[PDB]
Order: C-alpha cells, then sequence, then structure tokens
RNA sequence: GGAAACCAGAGUAUGGUUGUGAAACUUAAAGGAAUUGACGGAAGGGCACCACCAG
RNA sequence: AGGAAUUCCCAGUAAGUGCGGGUCAUAAGCUUGCGUUGAUUAAGUCCCUGCCCUUUACACACCGCCCGUCGC
C-alpha cells in the first residue's frame, strides 16, 4: 500500500506537467477544423504538420478521455461517491474549541469528531488514508476563540489555509434546539476569478448530493476575499412570500494558502497560490474576484 | 527617536501615513438584510 | 563576454531588417493562395 | 372587482386600494364624525375601515 | 440558405458513396 | 525576344460608433392552475456523548 | 479546594510532566509541534429529548391491504 501510494502520486504529479503541452496540442486542433469545415487558408503556424493533425482529428471520438485537468484527477470520485469527513483540534484544545468541532460535525453531514491526544501529525494521515477517510479538517484556537482551520483532501488533494475572524456560536445563543441535519443545498455567491472557481470547488465538495426538496442551505458569499458562511432552513408560507430561520453558527474566512500536497508534506509540496502582503500593491488587490 | 519627543506627544499632531492591509469588515443589520435578500432571491428561482 | 554581447545587437537589427525585406514577398505569395481557394473543391 | 379605493379631492391622488370583501361591494357611507366608512358585500359580511390609517 | 455551406456537406455525402478507403485519399488531397 | 523588355495575404488582441392610463393606488398568484392541487393522524425501519444507561 | 445551575469526554482516550519552534495568516502572561508515564466504566435500547427515512430483483422459507379531511 505505501508503495502504491508513491506510485499514485508520481502519476499525479506527471499529468500536472503535461497539461500545458496538451490544452497547447488541443487548442491548435479546432483552428484546423475550423479551417477545413469552413473553406480558408490554414493559418500558416499550422501550414506545416496539418495532415498530422487531421490524422488524430479523425481518431478523435467520444470514448477517449480527452485532455487531462488536475482538478479532475484530484477530485475524481467527487459526485459517484458520498465524502467521507474527520474533523480534529490541536493539542491539548481549550473548552471552547471543543465545542467548535462538536459543531462542525453537525453542518457537514456523516462527519466524524476524533479527540486529538498525542497523535503525530503523520500518524493521522496514515490512518485516515488506509480506512477511505476522503476530508480532513484541523482547527485552531486562541485565547478560547477558533482562529484557524485548515481543510485537506486526503488523495494528494489540496491543502487550503483559512483564519477565521468572526466567531459566533450556537452554544452562546440559548434555546435554540436541534438542527435539521439533513443534507443541504449549497449556495455560491461572489466567487468570479479563476482562483475564486478553485476555491469554491474545494467548500463544495465537502458535501454530499442533496435531495430536491430539502429545505437546508448553506451560503458561502464572498465580498473583499472575505468569505461568509451562513446556514438557513426556509419555509414557504404561501406563494412567492419565504420565511428564513437563521441556524447554525455563524464565522467568516479569509484563505491565504494552497498547496499542491496533503498536510503531512508541508516540507515537499509546491505552492499554487499564496498571500504576499508585503507588495507595494498589496492592499489595493483582491483575487477571488474581478 | 522617542526620547527626544514629549510623552503622548503625537496624540495631537495629527501625522500622515499608511496602513499595510485592508482592515476587516465589520458585520451590521444592513449587511444581514441584504445577504438574506440574495438567498431568498435564489430560493425562489430555485438556483442551486 | 562583452564581445558576446555586441554580437547579440547586430543580430537584433539584422533580423528586424530580415522581417521588412521578406514582408513586400509574402503579399505576392498570399495572393496565390487565394486561386487555390477557389480550385480547391475541383482540382 | 373587489377594491375600494380612497381618493383626495384636492388633487385626484389615490391613497390606498384595499381588498375588503371577497365579493362585489354593495353600498359605502361614512361615519359623520370621523373619516371612518361602512361598506357592505356580498360575502354575507359588513365590515368597517378607518380611512386615515387605511385599516 | 447559404451555398458555402451548402456545397460542403452536399460534397461529404457525396464522397461517402466512393467507399471509406477513397474517402481518406480525397480528403487528403483536399487538405 | 522575355524586364539590364517592349512601346510612346492572413490571424489574434485592444479600443470606438451603431444596430382610457399599472400608479398618485395593489402582496387577494392585479386576484390564478387543478382528473395533474393543499394538509392532518397512526404505524414500521434506523440513529445520537444536540438523547438515555454506567462512569 | 470552591454552591445552585451548566459544558465536555470512549483507547495510547481522560489526566500529569518536560523539551523545542515563532515558520509571508493568527499568535506574547499567548500559539503550535515533539516525546515520556498512562487509567475507571461501556460494545445496547427507544423509556424522556430529538434526528433521518418509509407504509405499493416473485429461488426456498416467511408474510398477506395504513387511516382521515378539503379542493377541483
Ligand atoms: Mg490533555
Ligand atoms: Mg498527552
Ligand atoms: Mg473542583
Ligand atoms: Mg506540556
Amino acid at each position: 500500500m505505501l508503495r502504491r501510494e508513491a506510485r499514485l502520486r508520481r502519476e499525479y504529479l506527471y499529468r500536472k506537467a503535461r497539461e500545458e503541452a496538451q490544452r497547447s496540442a488541443q487548442e491548435r486542433k479546432e483552428r484546423l477544423r475550423r479551417a477545413l469545415e469552413e473553406n480558408r487558408l490554414i493559418p500558416t503556424e499550422l501550414r506545416r504538420e496539418a495532415l498530422a493533425l487531421q490524422g488524430s482529428l479523425e481518431f478523435d471520438d467520444a470514448g477517449g478521455e480527452g485532455v487531462t485537468s488536475h482538478v479532475d484527477d484530484e477530485y475524481r470520485w467527487a459526485g459517484v461517491e458520498d465524502p467521507k469527513v474527520m474533523i480534529t483540534t490541536s493539542r491539548d484544545p481549550s473548552s471552547r474549541l471543543k465545542m467548535f468541532a462538536k459543531e462542525l460535525k453537525l453542518v457537514f453531514p456523516g462527519a466524524q469528531r476524533m479527540n486529538r491526544g498525542r497523535h503525530e501529525v503523520g500518524a493521522l494521515v496514515r490512518a485516515c488514508k488506509a480506512n477511505g477517510v476522503t476530508d480532513l479538517l484541523v482547527v485552531h484556537e486562541h485565547r478560547g476563540t477558533p482562529v484557524g482551520l485548515i481543510v485537506s483532501h486526503l488523495p494528494f488533494g489540496p491543502t487550503a489555509y483559512f483564519t477565521l475572524c468572526n466567531v459566533v456560536m450556537r452554544h452562546d445563543i440559548p434555546d435554540l434546539g436541534t438542527m435539521s441535519e439533513a443534507k443541504p443545498h449549497l449556495i455560491t455567491h461572489g466567487f468570479s476569478s479563476r482562483l475564486g472557481k478553485r476555491v469554491s470547488d474545494i467548500l463544495r465538495y465537502l458535501f454530499p448530493v442533496p435531495k430536491d426538496d430539502s429545505h437546508r442551505v448553506i451560503t458561502f458569499a464572498n465580498q473583499d476575499d472575505y468569505i461568509s458562511f451562513r446556514h438557513h432552513v426556509y419555509k414557504k408560507t404561501d406563494h412567492r412570500n419565504v420565511e428564513l430561520t437563521e441556524v447554525g453558527p455563524r464565522f467568516e474566512l479569509k484563505l491565504y494558502m494552497i498547496r499542491l500536497g496533503t498536510l503531512e508534506q508541508e516540507a515537499t509540496a509546491d505552492v499554487e497560490w499564496r498571500w504576499h502582503p508585503y507588495t507595494n500593491t498589496a492592499r489595493k488587490r483582491v483575487f477571488l474576484s474581478t | 527617536t522617542a526620547q527626544k519627543r514629549p510623552e503622548n506627544s503625537l496624540l495631537e499632531e495629527t501625522l500622515h501615513f499608511d496602513h499595510a492591509v485592508r482592515m476587516a469588515p465589520v458585520i451590521t443589520e444592513e449587511t444581514t438584510l441584504q445577504l438574506e435578500d440574495i438567498i431568498k432571491q435564489r430560493i425562489r428561482d430555485q438556483a442551486w | 563576454k562583452e564581445h558576446f554581447r555586441a554580437k547579440q545587437k547586430e543580430e537584433e537589427e539584422k533580423l528586424k531588417r530580415q522581417k521588412d525585406l521578406r514582408k513586400k514577398l509574402f503579399r505576392i505569395q498570399g495572393q496565390k493562395e487565394r486561386r487555390n481557394q477557389k480550385s480547391s473543391l475541383k482540382g | 372587482d373587489r377594491n375600494v379605493k380612497i381618493w383626495g379631492l384636492d388633487f385626484g391622488d389615490c391613497h390606498k386600494s384595499l381588498f375588503a370583501h371577497d365579493d362585489s361591494v354593495m353600498y359605502l357611507q361614512f361615519v359623520p364624525k370621523s373619516h371612518l366608512f361602512f361598506t357592505a358585500g356580498k360575502d354575507h359580511k359588513i365590515k368597517q375601515w378607518d380611512a386615515d390609517k387605511f385599516e | 440558405f447559404n451555398l458555402e455551406k451548402a456545397r460542403l456537406e452536399v460534397h461529404r455525402f457525396g464522397i461517402t458513396g466512393y467507399g471509406k478507403g477513397k474517402e481518406r485519399i480525397l480528403e487528403q488531397e483536399r487538405a
């Protein structure tokens, strides 16, 4: 199994290297295909090798997988199987942190929370991979308030680092009751840039495919690179009029890191994107919106 | 430096300087009502 | 090293003049390709 | 039609439109002292309204 | 109705009568 | 004899230009659709350190 | 040696102890890693508090119709 995991990773990185070549290889194919379909001069860059493209074009069919994308390879079983999420905390947690980790279990369908004792960081990733855990969440705290969040996709998936800003928990609010706990509908709003499409994908795949008539709503709203997490359930009193009742925790997120590897590989994994605060134009730039 | 100037002198100086990064947004009722409006619109349209 | 840098400078002006000279010749060749469009289907 | 409308005489502006009865309204009349009127319709009912507060 | 679109799709359907092998050589000739 | 003759072209990209009242009034689907619609009760199958039991 | 109420917790888990780092976010009487010693009770029911579903692949065997209201 250890050799299998090492073998698969090299295939994953190796395919990532040639994704740019294959996109360039594909893009020049349609221009020739457009050139033959509508009788017009073949572009001079395609003037040579034109017959070779035609032969591969004639081979092209629906059966082939097509051009490879690293996002698809990372999230291979996103739709077919329901995700399995495990939630843990840092060593020696506070009382309020153990409340927060208890609430994230209810938010994510099918999540489980395990006590972090003396478990080294490396061993947890090994155990999660062995038992088929899809996603791993690690949460930090400062003076009884959660302050950091890490989301990791176990099969050599991307690792996303977050910092929390305005956390309000249900345990603060009296006599709320019990949650609906049904499979939720997802509302993603404000993500427009290419990186914004990347980040919204990571957050969406933490959830299973819901039912059509589900009344549970989870909203991720981006406003000036700050993502707002909101949890609501609605009741249709009558046509065109809807009532919203808030349930669940309320907190904000700020992304500053995405790494290709897992949280066991800080020393080897490459950085897809980092937040650089000491750039001269750092204060006047946003990345999740265009 | 610090020694030359009197104590708490800069509190009234009204100097001009720049900030490194954007301050965190402040939550208010107006933000809450606006955000609920976005969710309500998508619920009516069933634009999940 | 100083010699090699100077040699690159001559090439850049040389390539610049090469583009302009071929530009006049290219348009004549382009006109011939128009005729091949009309005869593409026929033979 | 089931609606009843209040208008100002000075300029002809409609202040309010009310659902009132479930069928055609048959008769209307104000109380003498104040801006309260009584209405009757084919819905077996009698209702009174405050023209100022539209209630 | 555009002849240029119409001519080509007529031409493609015409070639298929010849046979699959004759398709390759004629399509090669065109390009 | 054939010019050192003879006579007198496409692609992208970036910008421009254009192509008798529904409110002053109304959340009663501007007053709907339905053989296709709207609700309530009971029973069975599971589950929980958002519940029991033992600590 | 910290009432009334209330929160959390099932195995290298609860609890005690030391030793490092400050890593482009957060962090100073704080934050995160690493190791050492290492337990008591429990492996099951819907009784309370609730949650998610249902009551229209014909091997053998087993079993043999959920109910009510208003609209059209
Ligand atoms: Mg401990
Ligand atoms: Mg310990
Ligand atoms: Mg005590
Ligand atoms: Mg310690």
